[PDB]
This record gives structure tokens, C-alpha cells and sequence, in this order.
């Protein structure tokens, strides 16, 4: 129902154009997302649940209308929809939700010679006892209700049926929860830190032991009960082998469209037998052209934001927090010749050995 | 289609559609409808309006109040309403077996009934268009 | 030094690494459903029984055997169900950390030594592990314990995030990766869905204001999709379930038909992939047919329930209602937001 | 086999005429069955000889 | 009546009716009045301006200012220009995948001192500043523009 | 920003009866842009406030800290507390919305 | 039927917002109370504009 209802409210004929999807998809999230056990929560207020029941039994459209001889009223109203409940359901709408028209219904019985056929062919098959094997409407008691402007019966056959059988009845199905939820995250910004007042939580000591980022999560358990997550948690999963798998990725990452930059930060020479004066100085106006363009790793003053903006470029070479990717001459042994030799720019990828090797940003 | 014992459902029958009707519409009143078959060849035609504006005699310094009519004229406005009824070469060369030419006139019967009602029903919808444009909030 | 190793002497110490996760975990819940079907909504045609004569071991067996037809002569849409009420939840709110030495295939590390030492410090900590002498030719199941204490128990998965990230997003149903996806968001074209999935160079479209919030678990062969990845089947020797799993695997569809019709087909109760009469939460048992519906699950979002930085936070010293504060000085508190809102008392 | 039909509006303005619209649904019959289970012993043979 | 063709592959009638509708109202016998809401079509987005969408303005002197200008305001702003920049074109900006939550609403800018009124902004206002428009049909229609100027 | 125009009518009462109604639309509907009024656009669409050149002030807020109340409840009610500031919503849409 | 119903007319609204005003008055920059908004700093990151 959570779906279909608003369907046929908000769709005027369909082939509804992007945007028209679009909010329609967002009134969707919205009402799963209010209105999915409603019933239990809402029990106190009784008209809304005869109030949106009138909604879906006049929101599934009708079938064919083919009508010759089928169940009606003892007034003679045809009856036109079954609603199957449980125990509990029956019991609490019948309580004061809905009312009754009629306690009882007009049944057609017809639609038995034939079924005699079995008996008579069973022992057939088996021994000589085949000679001794086989040797318009109703009223029946059933519960009718008006909801909305329209008849239906309102059962929940639990006695007649299922009662007592090893088979389990349906209608009690299992519905999942994705339950999402953060545990060791931090608030940057200062101006976020702000106290709703000066009070609230104070100790003895001279320093409040808050300032602190936080360590672990409390939550409710299943009876409610306060419960931990902290980052020793964390340890079996975050600190496997697994972290150290970017083969794959290398793999994957040299096979896009690299263009050239300057290898003033990813090159590493040997020395030429010198007083280190003459060396640093050739290198002095060697990197006064070496530089074609902004280095990459220049701009760490960049905040979050326009960091993670897909402008930034860096972004498709932010892949793992354990290492940072990078552009570097191919089929170059480290260190290399101290003249940088012409090479096609591959990818590669250095360990962050420091937690402080993560750029700033982040 | 392979044959089989078909057997018609001996009483299950379903219908088509469900037909519309004007005067059955509780807006039928806001309009005064009027046969005019010679519409298509009008020219131009007007409504008159004569009104006398009811006066009340004032006895001091004020200028004398006299009678006075006011007339007013207006617009014939019309629009026009148009379908479409495409119709196959087989079903009018059948036209021109005899099981073929029965389930055919109920073909071309069908479509013209639908295309009809068509036209009535629009007929509220454009009433309700010109409703809607002449009406201030 | 940030390498595991290392890392676990930070994380067994006390200290906090500059880094942190999100966490998620899948819940079952026990309903009842309610249901509406016009009149004549379906045909049903009933043939002939008949008898089949088969020996029994003491004596005969005779079956019967009916055909019968079931059509939908429905032009729309005919019958409706709807989730209804809360019985007592089948499993409990859990807190187990999935274990990932499950999985074997890995890249190994250079000395098997220290690998094992990790083991077996994981060893501790954590109510599940592979037990000791290494189970080879076989699942890796772990050794169950004493009577379950409350329920089927819940594993929870993890995933690295930055330690800076905008916290209002989890305020709201959100999603893990980062980033939305499903065909849902379509209209266009056809191959669209893998830049729905990973396209940084076009923005989010939940916020397009952004590529996308964890730049460690929504790239092509980030971090989390290299370690999550259904495709990469990492995790296919682990007999566990994965609660992350359904979540960056990009599902195979047709098409055919536009954005609606699937959306109101697959809406409806899919086979479960979880496992019941279990207790650890494995797999989806081989063989397994049980219908389970998945609300929110194709729509590729979950829920934060509600949580706490501080326990004495949590609540209110009124002897009544809860916590209602956001964040004091540093910590924060989520006000839950799930549809289990009114329910669960406290 | 259903055949459907939709109702139209006749319309104007600087929209040429549309054309009404048949609509013809099949669906397959879906076939199923069940079955029970029902034993009898020896010696209820042996009397019914 | 009746006008007909032949078809692609039969025949194909149009059927026309005239129709006369006339108000006979001294004054006014209908009322419309808006009564409750639906889901929003675009949503309460944000969205910044670009003018780089125009031409014809007087431009930069050295070009390279220019463009590095554009390529530098195309970060932080989802809409941009497509790269190459077609000349002699309709300069429309390159279309995304699937969309969200509808039309997303478009936000102009207008500078305007560090510190005004305020309250000005505390209830209803007119961003030019001042209010204006033709506010009913006065007595001279030459007012209008000394009011706004 | 563009002045409008009047042409007849003299009467004031009856032509700001009649441009009340719903002119033609004037920015494109099916773009997730909001282009320009694509040419032959042909919808019924109302501007109150628009003719009288109105806008509206919704819930805005320089700062998230002081948005809301925590009280499980009622959003933020301060209106200045040092320099940042909060427009209390005077639009028509105050009774809808929900956070 | 595939024609869109009338009745369903949508209206264009126009807002405004105030993006970095600064009050000039030292009077106006009051609070309600003084120990209500606070942080870790010795100065209030408040009379920030």
C-alpha cells in the first residue's frame, strides 16, 4: 500500500517527464518512511485508521464485473472484497474501529458426481474392495463491515484453518532494517562547538574531559539496554591484510588517459661527487623550467568542501587512507639518473607511514 | 489459435466501458445549452444588455440626481472541437466470412460509439476551460 | 606508524588514530500484514485428482495429485498488502564485529608469523573467530557456544570514513557509500547506471553540490568497493552474512520497461538472504526459500537509530523521556529517525 | 485475451487530432499442483483379502 | 462534419464541430481559489548564477585572465559551460545523468551594503531595494517611472 | 525589474482583475535547470504576488547552532544572539514542510 | 485517459534572503542571556561576521 497510494494521487497519466519522477520518488522515500508499521504506533487515535482504510480499499480500482450469482447481504447488497487479518487485528478493529452491516452472508454453494470417480477408482488399483470402497444460495454466520462508502469481509482465519497443523500461517513475514550509523567521527568546525549553555555537563577537574573526540557509541539493545561500540571493535575487521591489496587498483588505475606533469616531487637522483655547491645550483636553474605548470600538491590550504568537489582532480587519485596515489615516469628504477629521462607517465603509489600523511583536508 | 473445448464461461461476461453523459453532470446546470445546427455557417453575432440604475431622490447642497439607462453589447466567441478515426484497408474491404463481417461492424461500432462520447465529454471539459480563464481569485 | 600492526596498539591501547568508520547492520523484524483483493481477482481453475498407487515400506501410499491453474484477470492493480503490526523482533539490536580472517585468498603478508599473531590478538575482543587450529577443506565455521542469550545475534560490518565529515548527513536516512544509485534515477539513456555509480567527475545527485562524502568507500576501486564488492567476491569463502553487501553491488537490470512498473514489481517481498535457524547470521543457506519483504533495501538507504556519544547524555534527568539534545561541547547524540520510532519502549 | 478500450476528449487548439486507442492484454495460464500424503499398513490388505 | 484521407496503409476520417460560448454576466459569476499543496515540483535547492551563459559584454584585455577566470569559477558551481567553448552557439551547459529531486531553483546575487535595514528583510520586501511597479493604474501613467528611478 | 505596460481599460478595478489570473508560463518546466520560457508554451499558471513584484523571506539561518531547540520539539525561537541573526518565516508556507 | 485534468494549476513563488549582512549599531549586537552560547576559545567566535 505504502507505494500504490500515492501512485494514483500524484500521476495524472504517466510517462511523467525526469523532474515529475523525481518528486515523486521523494514523496515515496517520505511516506515509506512515515507510514510503514502505522497501525501500532498510531493505535490510541481510532478514526485515522478507518480514515485511510476508506483510502485503500477506494484506491485498487475494481476488476471485471462480472456478477451472475455471487455473495451479497441479507439486505441484498453485493458484496465486493475480502480483508484477512489475525487474531489480534480482528479483535482490535472490531473493537470499536469499523461497525457491522450484517453478522451473516448470502453464499452461492455451486460452480459432486465426478469427485465420486476417486473413491471408486482408489481400490480399484489396489485390492477387490472397489464393489466396498463407496459401499442457489446459503446463509453462513461470517463478519461483513462497511469501510468507507463500500461492503467487505473482514476475516481472520485462524480457527477454521492452520489451527493445530504443522504448517505456519502466512501473513506474519519478516521486513528488514538497514540501520546505519556513525561511530568515531569528529565536528572540524570550532563554530559547530558551541555549548547550548554553560552548565550542563561540568566535572571537578580543571579540564573537561570533553573537549576530547569521542572514542566509542552507546545505543539500546534489543530490551533497550545500553550497549558499546568502540574502535577495539573496529580492530577485527580494520586491521587485516586486506588493507594492503591495491595490486588490483594499480591494475586498474593504469589504464586511463595520463597526461604529463612535473616530476619535481616524485624523482629521486643520486649524488655527483661534489661539494653539494655546484650540485644544489645546477639544480637551482634546472628547476627554474622544470615547472610547467601548478604542482598538484600544493593547494592543501583547500578545505573539505571544494576539496571534495568534483573539480578537484585528486579526487579519482584518492583511493585508500593506508597510501596516496600518484604520477611518475615508467620503466625507472629508483633512484634514477639525475637528468629526468623522457618516459611515459604511469601511475603509482606511496605508503602513509604517519597518520599525518593524510593531506590535511581529511 | 490451437481449437480446444472453449466452452463460452456460460454466464462470466465482462464489459467494455463505462459511457459518460452530460445532463447526468452536476455542472450541466451552470450552462443553458441550446441546439443551433447552422453554427458552423454564423457570421458574427452579439447580445444586448438594457439596464436602468435604480435612483433615490436627495433633498440638500448636492447637485440634482436625474435618471439614466446604460447599455452594453458583447462577443460571440466560438471555438471549434475536432477527432480522428483511422479505419484499416481489410476492415472496409470486408465491408464492401459473414462471421468476419459480424465481429467488424462491432469493430467500427466501437470505435465510432468511443469517438462520439469523446466529443460529448470533451464538450464539459471545455466548458470548464472557459470557466476557469474568466474566473478571478 | 599507520600499519596495522601498529594500528592494533593504538586501537587495543586506547588512543584514537586520526581516522573513523560507519558502521551498518541488518535487523529483522516479526509483522503482520494486512490485505485487501476486490472480488473477482483471480481465476482459478481446478482440474481432476487423481490417484497414484505407490508401495510403502509397511504397507501403500496413495497420493493424490489436483491440477490447478491460477490467472490474474486483473487489467491494474487487484489486491494490496501492507505491513501491519509489531510482533517481539526475531533478532536482537546487536553489536558483533564482522570478523574478516573468515575470507581466505587474500594477498598474504611477507611472514606468516606476525599474520598469525594478528589472529590471534583479534582472537580476543570479539565474540566470533575461527577457532585456532585453522579448519582447512572446509567453511571456517566457528564453535558455538552455550544456549543463545536474546535472540539471533547481529553482525555489523565496518567502513573507513574521514574523521571530518558532515555529521548533519547522518541526522536523516542516508546511504553508507557516499553517494546515491539505482536505476531510479534514470530517464535518459540505458548505460547510465555505472555513472550513477561512480562518476565523480558529475556530482552527487542527492546533493549536487558535491562529488560525494566518503572519497574512501565510492570510487571504482576505492578502499570500500575494492573490500565490499560483490563482484570482487573478497568475502565469498566468509560463511558469514554481509549486512554491507546489497549495498555497492550494482544489481542487474533490464530496460524493457520504464522506471515505475520495476520499481512497483521488486517493491514486493524478494526470496531472504539471510539465514534464520542459524545464530551467528550466515549466508543465505544453500537451498533456502523463505519470503522475507525488503522495504528500503532497494531503495538503497538505511536508517541511524538512536545513539549517543555519552551515556549520562543519552537521557534526561526527568525520571521520563529521553536525551533531546544534539551536541553539548564536542559529542553528539542522533535523535532516531526510523519509522521505530513510536515503538520499542525505553 | 482482454480488449481494452480508452475513453478520449475531443480537443482543439494547436494540437492536431489524436486517435483513439485499442489495447490487447494476453496472459499465460500459470499451472501448479499439490499433493498429500496418506498410508495404509499391511495387515488392512491382508484383511481386505 | 466530416473531412477524410486516405491513410498510410487505409483511411482516416477528422470529425469538427464549431462551438459558441458567450458570457452573459453583468459582473462576475465565477470564483477560483487555491485550496491545498502537493509534493513540490523543484525543491528548496541552492544554485548559483553564472553569466558566463551571455556574450557581448565588454571583455578582459588579456585573454588568458579571462579564461583562467571561467575555469576557475567553473569549480565550486555545478552548471558550467561546456570546456571547449563553441563559438557561435547556444552555450548550453553539459546535461547530467539522472536527476534527484526535481527542478533544481536557480539563485541570482545582487550586491548591496554590509549593513542595512535589517528588518527590512523581516517581512515582506522588494529586492530592487525600492518598492515599485505599476501598484494600480494612477492618475498619469508618467508617475511609474519617476517612482522606480 | 522591467516595467510593466498597460493599454486600455482605463478602469483600474477590472485590469487588476484580469492579470491577477494566470499568465502564461514564464520559465521552462521539463529541465532540471529552469531554462528560459521554451517558445509555444502553452500552460495556465498563477503568479499571486509576482504582478504585485513580491518575494517572501522562508526560514533562513546564519548558523545551524542556533536553528533548532532541543526540546524534541519547537525549531530555534532567538532571533539575534551576538551577530548572526534568523528570519522568522512570513511566507504562506509556514504550515507545511516538516523536518 | 492521457489528457492532464485542469484543477491541478501550479503557482510560482518568489523568496528572498539576506546573504552576509552585518548590524552597524553595538547596541543591537545584545544577547538574551550572557552564559548561553559559548566554546573552548577565550574569544566568542560569534562577533564574527
Amino acid at each position: 500500500l505504502s507505494l500504490l497510494s500515492p501512485i494514483n494521487k500524484f500521476q495524472p497519466e504517466g510517462h511523467l517527464n525526469r523532474v515529475a519522477r523525481a518528486a515523486l520518488l521523494s514523496d515515496l522515500k517520505r511516506r515509506v518512511c512515515a507510514d510503514m508499521f502505522f497501525m501500532t504506533r498510531h493505535a490510541r487515535e481510532p478514526r485515522l485508521i478507518s480514515a485511510y482504510l476508506s483510502d485503500m480499499v477506494s484506491c485498487t480500482q475494481p476488476s471485471v464485473m462480472v456478477s451472475r450469482i455471487t455473495h451479497t447481504n441479507t439486505r441484498g447488497r453485493q458484496v465486493d472484497g475480502v480483508l484477512v487479518t489475525t487474531a489480534t487485528l480482528k479483535r482490535q478493529l472490531l473493537q470499536g474501529i469499523l461497525q457491522i452491516d450484517d453478522t451473516a452472508a448470502d453464499v452461492p454453494v455451486t460452480y459432486v458426481l465426478n469427485g465420486a470417480n476417486l473413491v471408486t477408482a482408489l481400490v480399484m488399483g489396489k485390492a477387490v474392495r472397489s464393489l466396498d470402497d463407496v459401499g442457489v444460495n446459503a446463509r453462513v454466520p461470517a463478519d461483513l463491515v462497511i469501510v468507507g462508502d463500500k461492503l467487505v469481509f473482514l476475516e481472520a482465519l485462524e480457527r477454521r484453518v492452520y489451527q493445530a497443523t504443522r504448517v505456519a500461517y502466512p501473513l506474519i513475514g519478516n521486513i528488514d532494517i538497514t540501520f546505519i550509523m556513525p561511530m568515531g567521527v569528529f565536528q572540524a568546525n570550532s563554530m559547530d562547538r558551541y555549548t547550548r549553555h554553560a552548565g550542563d555537563f561540568s566535572t571537578v577537574s580543571e579540564q573537561d574531559p570533553r573537549q576530547f573526540p569521542p572514542q566509542g557509541i552507546f545505543f539500546y539493545n534489543k530490551d533497550g539496554i545500553l550497549t558499546q561500540l568502540t574502535l577495539r571493535d573496529a580492530m577485527g575487521t580494520i586491521c587485516h591484510s586486506s588493507l594492503l591489496d591495491v595490486e588490483a587498483t594499480l591494475v586498474a588505475l593504469r589504464q586511463q588517459h595520463l597526461d604529463r606533469q612535473c616530476y619535481f616531487g616524485v624523482y629521486v637522483a643520486e649524488g655527483t661527487e661534489d661539494t653539494l655547491d655546484v650540485q644544489m645550483g645546477r639544480f637551482m636553474e634546472t628547476w627554474a623550467d622544470m615547472m610547467p605548470h601548478h604542482p598538484h600538491w600544493v593547494n592543501e590550504h583547500l578545505t573539505i568542501l571544494q576539496f571534495i568537489a568534483p573539480s578537484n582532480p585528486r579526487l579519482r587519485f584518492e583511493l585508500n587512507p593506508a597510501f596516496d596515489f600518484f604520477v611518475a615516469p615508467g620503466d625507472v628504477d629508483l633512484p634514477g639518473p639525475q637528468r629526468p629521462p623522457e618516459a611515459m607517465p604511469t601511475v603509482n603509489a606511496t605508503l602513509r607511514i604517519i597518520n599525518g600523511n593524510i593531506p590535511v583536508p581529511l | 489459435l490451437y481449437s480446444a473445448q472453449f466452452d463460452i464461461l456460460l454466464g462470466t461476461y465482462c464489459n467494455t466501458l463505462n459511457f459518460v453523459r452530460f445532463l447526468e453532470l452536476g455542472l450541466s446546470v451552470a450552462c443553458i445549452c441550446t441546439k443551433f445546427p447552422e453554427l458552423a455557417y454564423v457570421r458574427d453575432g452579439v447580445i444586448q444588455f438594457e439596464v436602468q440604475q435604480p435612483m433615490i431622490a436627495r433633498d440638500g447642497p448636492h447637485p440634482v440626481d436625474q435618471p439614466v439607462h446604460n447599455y452594453m453589447v458583447k462577443r460571440i466567441h466560438k471555438r471549434s472541437l475536432s477527432a480522428a478515426f483511422a479505419i484499416a484497408s481489410e476492415a472496409l474491404s470486408l465491408l464492401s466470412d459473414s462471421s468476419l463481417r459480424i465481429r467488424a461492424i462491432q469493430q467500427m461500432a466501437r470505435n465510432l460509439r468511443t469517438v462520439l462520447d469523446s466529443f460529448e465529454r470533451g464538450t464539459a471539459d471545455q466548458l470548464l476551460g472557459v470557466l476557469l480563464e474568466k474566473a478571478p481569485p | 606508524k599507520f600499519t596495522p600492526i601498529s594500528l592494533t596498539h593504538q586501537l587495543r591501547t586506547g588512543f584514537h588514530p586520526g581516522i573513523a568508520f560507519t558502521v551498518v547492520r541488518q535487523d529483522r523484524f516479526a509483522t503482520e500484514q494486512l490485505l485487501y483483493a476486490e472480488r473477482a481477482s483471480e481465476s482459478y481453475f481446478v482440474g481432476q485428482i487423481q490417484v497414484h498407487h505407490h508401495d510403502a515400506i509397511g504397507g501403500v501410499n496413495f497420493t493424490l495429485t489436483q491440477p490447478r491453474a491460477h490467472v490474474d484477470l486483473g487489467v491494474g492493480y487487484t489486491a494490496v498488502c501492507a505491513t501491519a503490526a509489531l510482533r517481539c523482533p526475531l533478532t536482537d539490536m546487536g553489536n558483533t564485529a564482522q570478523n574478516l580472517f573468515f575470507s581466505r585468498g587474500g594477498v598474504p603478508m611477507l611472514h606468516d608469523n606476525v599474520t598469525e599473531s594478528l589472529r590471534r590478538i583479534t582472537a580476543s575482543g570479539g565474540r566470533l573467530n575461527p577457532t585456532e587450529p585453522l579448519p582447512i577443506f572446509g567453511g571456517l565455521r566457528p564453535a558455538t557456544s552455550a544456549g543463545i542469550a536474546r535472540g539471533q545475534a547481529s553482525v555489523c560490518e565496518f567502513v573507513a570514513m574521514p574523521v571530518s565529515t558532515d555529521l548533519q548527513y547522518f541526522r536523516t536516512a542516508c546511504n553508507p557509500r557516499g553517494r546515491a544509485s539505482g536505476m531510479l534515477y534514470m530517464g535518459d539513456r540505458d548505460a547510465d547506471i555505472e555513472a550513477i555509480m561512480f562518476d565523480h567527475t558529475q556530482s552527487d545527485v542527492a546533493y549536487t553540490d558535491r562529488a560525494t562524502l566518503n572519497p574512501w568507500a565510492s570510487q571504482k576501486h576505492s578502499y570500500g568497493d575494492r573490500l565490499y564488492n560483490g563482484t570482487y567476491n573478497l568475502t565469498g569463502a566468509s560463511p558469514i552474512y554481509s549486512p554491507c553487501f546489497k549495498f555497492f553491488t550494482p544489481a542487474e537490470v533490464n530496460t524493457n520497461c520504464n522506471t515505475l512498473d520495476r520499481l512497483l514489481m521488486e517493491a514486493k517481498a524478494v526470496a531472504s538472504q539471510s539465514s534464520t535457524d542459524t545464530e551467528y547470521q550466515f549466508k543465505r543457506p544453500p537451498g533456502s526459500t523463505e519470503m522475507t519483504q525488503d522495504p528500503c533495501g532497494l531503495f538503497q538507504e538505511a536508517y541511524p537509530p538512536l545513539c549517543s556519544s555519552d551515556a549520562a547524555m543519552l537521557r534526561t534527568a526527568h525520571a521520563g523521556e529521553t536525551g533531546a539534545d544534539e551536541v553539548h561541547l564536542a559529542q553528539y547524540l542522533i535523535r532516531d529517525a526510523s519509522p521505530l520510532r513510536g515503538c520499542l519502549p525505553l
